[PDB]
């Protein structure tokens, strides 16, 4: 399942750096090309959507209360709430996932380090298996990157 | 011409946070009725944080859906590289102005939910 294995890959990645401070040096599927171009994107994008909602998220994060792992399984729930009347687009995905990155930075100042593999995991199978056919038309990681790109 | 894609975006914003308002108003009128099982607490908190992702989801794409429109006219040169640069300037400026409309609603409800 080559679209699980590479939306993992990214998610993941910006969870773990994020959560860290220190960036992967691993070799990615792509050397030079869309995994990496995500990620960069990822960055770029998904960091300034923390930045800018720096408020907002700290009160989610408080009240959902995500002490260990089967509050991770309630962040699900919280992504098919926001899906749940249609609508499908990248704004909403970059922000699942910088949100999930917010959580994950959490996580690691609790000593849960362990559980953000599960997140990532966790973001990363709501939407590939239920946005599988719209991320495919959009062309997948390729498409994320040519809709937030600016030059 | 540029200023129909910044009063899209403007239109976009705007209904976006709107949604939220009225959201976050319904689910305290139905917090405040109930008697709250733990349960029932989770589900609503569940709630909130899915209408915030959801409202800033939607700014954050009808931004940089107006950033694919003002690049597309540069690539049909309908607007001179300064024009572009006053546009793509009101649209981080319309960004910046809705994420603080979603941060003030998201903690207004985060009082309500632990005094009001």
């Amino acid at each position: 399942d080559e679209l699980y294995r590479q939306s993992l890959e990214i998610i993941s990645r910006y969870l773990r750096e994020q959560a860290t401070g220190a960036k992967d040096t691993k070799p990615m599927g792509r050397s030079g090309a869309t995994s990496r171009k995500a990620l960069e994107t990822l960055r770029r994008v998904g960091d300034g959507v923390q930045r800018n909602h720096e408020t907002a998220f700290q009160g989610m994060l408080r009240k959902l209360d995500i002490k260990n792992e089967d509050d991770v399984k309630s962040l699900s729930r919280v992504m098919i709430h926001v899906f749940s009347d249609g609508v499908t687009n990248w704004g909403r995905i970059v922000t699942l996932i910088s949100f999930g990155a917010f959580v994950a930075k959490h996580l690691k100042t609790i000593n849960q380090e362990s559980c953000i593999e599960p997140l990532a995991e966790s973001i990363t199978d709501v939407l590939v298996r239920t946005k599988r056919d719209w991320l495919v038309k959009q062309r997948g990681w390729d498409g994320f990157v040519e809709f937030f790109h600016v030059e | 011409d540029p200023k129909k894609v910044l009063d899209k975006a403007k239109d976009q914003a705007e209904n976006r946070v709107r949604e939220l308002k009225q959201v976050l108003e319904e689910l305290y009128k139905e917090a405040r009725k109930l008697d709250l099982t733990q349960e029932m607490r989770k589900k609503l908190i569940e709630r909130y944080a899915a209408a915030i992702i959801r409202a800033i989801g939607d700014i954050n794409n009808a931004i940089y859906q107006a950033k694919q429109e003002a690049e597309k006219l540069k690539k049909a040169g309908l607007v001179n590289s300064q024009q572009l640069d006053e546009l793509l300037r009101r649209l981080d400026e319309l960004q910046k102005e809705a994420s603080r409309k979603a941060n003030e609603y998201g903690r207004e409800f985060e009082l309500k939910l632990e005094y009001g």
